[PDB]
C-alpha cells in the first residue's frame, strides 16, 4: 500500500433530492421609495418585496409598504424578547430634518438610496437568522400588510 | 471591470515562476506551497463562468509543468514518499484536491497495484466541493488527468495492475451523476431576476457535463452488451430524474452524437421511451430528427455492415413517434409534420425499394390533417412550409418521377393547401414531368396526371 | 577572574541514547536527552578547575534527580513530585579538577515532560557544591516521555445534532483515541438543509486546564482549520473527512496530571452561512502517544437530536 484511500461508508443519494431545488431560498427586497402626505407629516415608504420556500413563512411571495419607524420599531421588538444580538439599522439623520439645509433634508436622493441600502442589508441578516424566524415581530413586519403595535409577544 | 480576471492572472503568472523556480532547485515541497498559492485564486466567487474558465486554463497549464516534474521524477527511480499524504495537508480544499489528482495519477502511472484504489478515491473525495462552479470545473479537471490512465481491455498485460473495465465505467459514470447534479443545481443559485443570464451561464458550460459521454465512448471495452445494461442505463437514470429541460435536451442530443450507430440499433425503444418522458420544454422533434439523420447517413455508408434485417427502423419510428407525440401536451402542428417529413426520409434512405413504406407516411400524414379540424391553410402558415417539403422529397429525391405518381395518397394531401399551393405544387410536380422526357403511362398514373392539372387550373 | 569551577553532567549512555525536541517560547526548539519510567540514569559529574593555584573550601557535594511541575511562572508554586540524592563528596577542598560517578537505579518517572502556558512539567539532574555563603549549581535537563498501546476499547463517535427546522446533520469520526500521527476518517451526513452554507471546517482544539476546584484557569488555542466543504449541500449529502494529525505536531492527552493540571484536545466542528453565521459542535477527542514496536459573527451550538 502506497496511499491510504480510507474513507466511511456512505448511503447513496436519493435523485429527487439530488435534483430537487433546495430548500433554502429566502430573497428580501427593498424597493421604490415614494412620499406619503404634504408638507410637515411627509415620510418616505418602500416595499419589501419577500419570496421564499421556508415552511416558517406563511406566505411564499409578499408584498407590504413600511417606515423607517417600522425598521426602527422591530430592532426594537427584537432586541427585547429574542436574544438575537441585532445587526445596526443605517441611522436615523435627526440633522437632515433641520430646515433650510443645502440638499432636500431627509428627501435626498443620495440619502435615500444609502438608507435603501442599509435597511435591505439589516433585513436579510434579521430574517435569516434562526432564533429570528421564530419570533412574532419578524413575520408581522414581513408579510401582514399593516403593522399592529398593540400585539403580545410570542413564540 | 474584469480587473479581477487580469490581477489573478498576473497573481498566477508571479507564483507560477517560482514554482518552477524551485523546481530547478529540487526543493519539492517549497514548489507545492507556491502550486496552493496559484491554486488559491479559483477559490473565487466574483468572476463569471468566462473569466473563471480563462483563470483555470492558465493555472492548468502550470499544473502540467508541475505533473510532468513529478512523473519523471518517479519513473527514474527518485520517489518522494509521503507525497498522496503530504497534499492533504492544505487547510483549503481547493488547492487541496487539485494537488490531491494531479500526485494521485503519478501515483497510477507509477504504482500500477494502487490504480483501483486511487482513482476510486479521486471520485469520492471531490464530494468536498459542493459549489456548482467550482466542483464542475473540480471534476473536469479529474476527468482530464485520467483520460490515459484508466482501465480499459486493449491493455498491456501487468498482472500487478489493478481495476477493470467494470471500474472505469463506474467512474466516469459516478463523475457524470455529481457533475449533471451540479450543473443542474445552478438553475436555484442566485438572485430570481437573472433566470435568463443563468440559464446563459449554464449553457456555456455544458461541454464539461458532456466530457464525461465522449470519455464513455472512447472506451474500448464499452461493446454494445455493456452499453445497454450499464452505461445508457447510467446515463438514462440521470436524464430522465434530472427533470430539467436544459440538460436533456443537451444530453439526449449528446448521446445520439458521442456513441456509434451499432449502439443506437440495438437501443432504439429505451431512447425513444426515455424521449417520451422528458420535460415538456424540450424539442423533443429535434432529438428524434437527429437520430433519423445519423441513421441515414449509416445506411448509404458502404464498407460497413447496414442496417440488419431484424431491426425493422419504419415499424419501430412510425410507433414511437406517434407515442412521443401523445406524450407532448401542446406541440405545434408544424412539428408534427416536420416529423413526417423524417420518417419519409428515413424511409427513402434506409429502404428505397419499399415505395409502400413512403405511401404509409403520406396516409397517415392524411389521417393526422383529417383528424385536425384544421381551418384553411395559408401559404404563409408553417404548416404549409412543411406539407410542401414533404411533398417535394419524393418528387426531388427518385430516379424515375413515374414511380411518385403510382402513389395513391400523394395527391389527396392536395386538399388541405391554400389555393395559391396546389397551383405552385401541381405546377412543381408537372413541370418535372416534362423536363425529364416521359415514357408511356399505365393505367393508374394516367389518372394522377389529370388530377394535377385538375388541381392547377381550377 | 570568572568562575572557580565548572559542572558538566555527561551520561553514560551519552552516544547511543536518543534525543528528543522541546516547543518552548516564541518558536524556539530545545533538544535534550530521551528517558522513560523505570530506566536508570547514570554518569559522571565533571568538575573543570578553571583558577589553578586556587583552593575550593565546600561543605558537601551532591547530585539530584527532580521532576517537579512549575505553575504560572512562580517559584513559590514549584511542587517536586520526585526527588532522589546521591551524595558524591564529604566537606572538603578542590585544589584540581575531579569526576564523581553516579547512579540513580531504576527511577520513576510518572508523567510525560510538557511546556504550556500556565504550566511546566520538566525533569532535570541538579549538582550542588555547598559553599559558606553562595552554592554552585549546576541543572541538566532531560525529557521524558509516556507510552501506551493500543486502547482495549475504542468507539467511533457518531451523533446526530442539528439547529432545530434549519439544519440536522449527523457526523462521524472512527474513533475516540488517535495516536499522534495517526488520522481523522469521519463523515459529515446532511437530513435537513434550510440554510445557505459558504464553508465547513473541522479544527483542532487544545485546552490547558490548571489550578484546583473554583481556582481554575482555562487557556485555549486552536491548532488546525482544515476545510471540508465548500458551498452549500442539500439532504442526503455525504462529506468525507481525512485529517492527517502528523501535519500538527500536537502533545498527548493529559488528564488531572499529580491533581495540577490538564490538555484536552477537541475536534470542532464549523459550518459557516453566507451572513457569516456560525454553526458549532466540539467533541473531545483523546490523542496517545504511540509505543513503539456578537453581532458581526453570531455562533449557535448544535444540540443533539435525542
Amino acid at each position: 500500500t502506497v496511499a491510504d484511500t480510507r474513507r466511511l461508508i456512505t448511503k447513496p443519494q436519493n435523485l429527487n433530492d439530488a435534483y430537487g431545488p433546495p430548500s433554502n431560498f429566502l430573497e428580501i427586497d427593498v424597493s421604490n421609495p415614494q412620499t406619503v402626505g404634504v408638507g410637515r407629516g411627509r415620510f418616505t415608504t418602500y416595499e419589501i418585496r419577500v419570496k421564499t420556500n421556508l415552511p416558517i413563512f406563511k406566505l411564499k411571495e409578499s408584498t407590504v409598504r413600511r417606515r423607517y419607524s417600522d425598521f426602527e420599531w422591530l430592532r426594537s421588538e427584537l432586541e427585547r424578547e429574542s436574544k438575537v444580538v441585532v445587526p445596526p439599522l443605517p441611522g436615523k439623520a435627526f440633522l437632515r430634518q433641520l430646515p433650510f439645509r443645502g440638499d432636500d433634508g431627509i428627501f435626498d436622493d443620495n440619502f435615500i438610496e444609502e438608507r435603501k441600502q442599509g435597511l435591505e442589508q439589516f433585513i436579510n441578516k434579521v430574517a435569516g437568522h434562526p432564533l429570528a424566524q421564530n419570533e412574532r415581530c419578524l413575520h408581522m413586519f414581513l408579510q401582514d400588510e399593516i403593522i399592529d403595535k398593540s400585539y403580545t409577544p410570542s413564540k | 471591470g474584469s480587473k479581477l480576471l487580469d490581477e489573478a492572472i498576473q497573481a498566477v503568472k508571479v507564483q507560477s515562476f517560482q514554482m518552477k523556480r524551485c523546481l530547478d532547485k529540487n526543493k519539492l515541497m517549497d514548489a507545492l506551497k507556491h502550486a496552493s498559492n496559484m491554486l488559491g485564486e479559483l477559490r473565487t466567487s466574483m468572476l463569471s463562468p468566462k473569466s473563471y474558465y480563462e483563470l483555470y486554463m492558465a493555472i492548468s497549464d502550470e499544473l502540467h509543468y508541475l505533473e510532468v516534474y513529478l512523473t519523471d521524477e518517479f519513473a527514474k527511480g527518485r520517489k518522494v514518499a509521503d507525497l498522496y499524504e503530504l497534499v492533504q495537508y492544505a487547510g483549503n480544499i481547493i488547492p487541496r484536491l487539485y494537488l490531491l489528482i494531479t500526485v494521485g495519477v503519478v501515483y497510477v502511472k507509477s504504482f500500477p497495484q494502487s490504480r483501483k484504489d486511487i482513482l476510486k478515491d479521486l471520485v469520492e473525495m471531490c464530494r468536498g466541493v459542493q459549489h456548482p462552479l467550482r466542483g464542475l470545473f473540480l471534476r473536469n479537471y479529474l476527468l482530464q488527468c485520467t483520460r490515459n490512465i484508466l482501465p480499459d481491455e486493449g491493455e498491456p498485460t501487468d498482472e500487478e495492475t489493478t481495476g477493470d473495465i467494470s471500474d472505469s465505467m463506474d467512474f466516469v459514470l459516478l463523475n457524470f451523476a455529481e457533475m449533471n447534479k451540479l450543473w443542474v443545481r445552478m438553475q436555484h443559485q442566485g438572485h430570481s431576476r437573472d433566470r435568463e443570464k443563468r440559464e446563459r451561464e449554464r449553457q456555456e458550460l455544458r461541454i464539461l457535463v458532456g466530457t464525461n459521454l465522449v470519455r464513455l465512448s472512447q472506451l474500448e471495452g464499452v461493446n454494445v452488451e455493456r452499453y445497454k445494461q450499464i452505461v445508457l442505463t447510467g446515463i438514462l437514470e440521470q436524464v430522465v430524474n434530472c427533470r430539467d429541460a436544459l440538460a436533456q435536451e443537451y444530453l439526449m442530443e449528446c448521446i445520439i452524437q458521442v456513441f456509434p450507430d451499432e449502439f443506437h440499433l440495438q437501443t432504439l425503444n429505451p431512447f425513444l421511451r426515455a424521449c417520451a418522458e422528458l420535460h415538456q420544454n424540450v424539442n423533443v422533434k429535434n432529438i428524434i430528427i437527429a437520430l433519423i439523420d445519423r441513421l441515414a447517413l449509416f445506411a448509404h455508408r458502404e464498407d460497413g455492415p447496414g442496417i440488419p434485417a431484424d431491426i425493422k427502423l419504419f415499424d419501430i419510428f412510425s410507433q414511437q413517434v406517434a407515442t412521443v407525440i401523445q406524450s407532448r401536451q401542446d406541440m405545434p402542428s408544424e412539428d408534427v409534420v416536420s416529423l413526417q417529413v423524417s420518417l419519409i426520409n428515413l424511409a427513402m434512405k434506409c429502404y428505397p425499394d419499399r415505395v409502400d413504406y413512403v405511401d404509409k407516411v403520406l396516409e397517415t400524414t392524411v389521417e393526422i390533417f383529417n383528424k385536425l379540424n384544421l381551418e384553411h391553410i395559408a401559404t404563409s402558415s408553417a404548416v404549409s412550409k412543411e406539407l410542401t417539403r414533404l411533398l417535394k422529397i419524393p418528387v426531388d429525391t427518385y430516379n424515375n418521377i413515374l414511380t411518385v405518381l403510382k402513389l395513391k395518397h400523394f395527391h389527396p394531401l392536395f386538399e388541405y393547401f391554400d389555393y395559391e399551393s396546389r397551383k405552385s405544387m401541381s405546377c412543381y410536380v408537372l413541370s418535372n414531368v416534362l423536363d425529364y422526357n416521359t415514357e408511356i403511362v399505365s393505367q393508374d398514373q394516367v389518372d394522377s396526371i389529370m388530377n394535377l392539372v385538375s388541381t392547377l387550373i381550377q | 577572574f570568572g568562575p572557580i569551577c565548572e559542572i558538566d553532567i555527561v551520561l553514560n549512555d551519552g552516544e547511543t541514547r536518543k534525543m528528543a525536541e522541546m516547543k518552548t517560547e516564541d518558536g524556539k526548539v530545545e533538544k535534550h536527552y530521551l528517558f522513560y519510567d523505570g530506566e536508570s540514569v547514570s554518569g559522571k559529574v565533571n568538575l573543570a578547575f578553571k583558577q589553578p593555584g586556587k583552593r575550593l573550601e565546600h561543605q558537601g557535594i551532591r547530585i539530584e534527580f527532580v521532576g517537579q511541575i512549575e505553575l504560572f511562572n512562580d517559584k513559590s508554586n514549584t511542587h517536586e513530585f520526585v526527588n532522589l540524592v546521591k551524595e558524591l563528596a564529604l566537606p572538603g577542598e578542590l585544589t584540581q579538577s575531579r569526576s564523581y560517578d553516579f547512579e540513580f537505579m531504576q527511577v520513576e518517572k510518572p508523567y510525560e515532560s510538557y511546556i504550556g502556558a500556565n504550566v511546566r512539567l520538566r525533569y532535570f539532574l541538579k549538582v550542588t557544591i555547598v559553599r559558606r555563603l553562595t552554592d554552585l549549581v549546576k541543572e541538566y535537563d532531560l525529557i521524558v516521555h509516556q507510552l501506551a498501546t493500543y486502547p482495549d476499547v475504542n468507539n467511533s463517535i457518531k451523533m446526530e445534532v442539528g439547529i432545530e427546522d434549519c439544519l440536522h446533520i449527523e457526523f462521524e469520526y472512527n474513533k475516540s483515541k488517535y495516536h499522534l500521527k495517526d488520522v481523522i476518517v469521519g463523515k459529515i451526513y446532511f437530513l435537513l438543509v434550510r440554510i445557505k452554507i459558504q464553508h465547513m471546517e473541522l479544527q483542532l482544539i487544545k485546552k490547558e486546564i490548571t489550578g484546583i476546584g473554583p481556582s481554575t484557569t482555562t487557556e485555549t488555542e486552536t491548532i488546525a482549520k482544515y476545510e471540508i466543504m465548500d458551498g452549500a449541500p442539500v439532504k442526503g449529502e455525504s462529506i468525507p473527512i481525512r485529517l492527517f494529525l502528523a501535519g500538527y505536531d500536537p502533545t498527548p492527552t493529559m488528564r488531572d496530571v499529580n491533581k495540577k493540571f490538564s490538555v484536552r484536545y477537541f475536534l470542532n466542528l464549523v459550518l459557516v452561512d453566507e451572513e457569516d453565521r456560525r454553526y458549532f459542535k466540539q467533541q473531545e477527542i483523546i490523542l496517545w502517544r504511540k509505543a513503539p514496536e456578537s453581532a458581526e459573527q453570531p455562533e449557535m451550538g448544535l444540540v443533539p437530536r435525542g
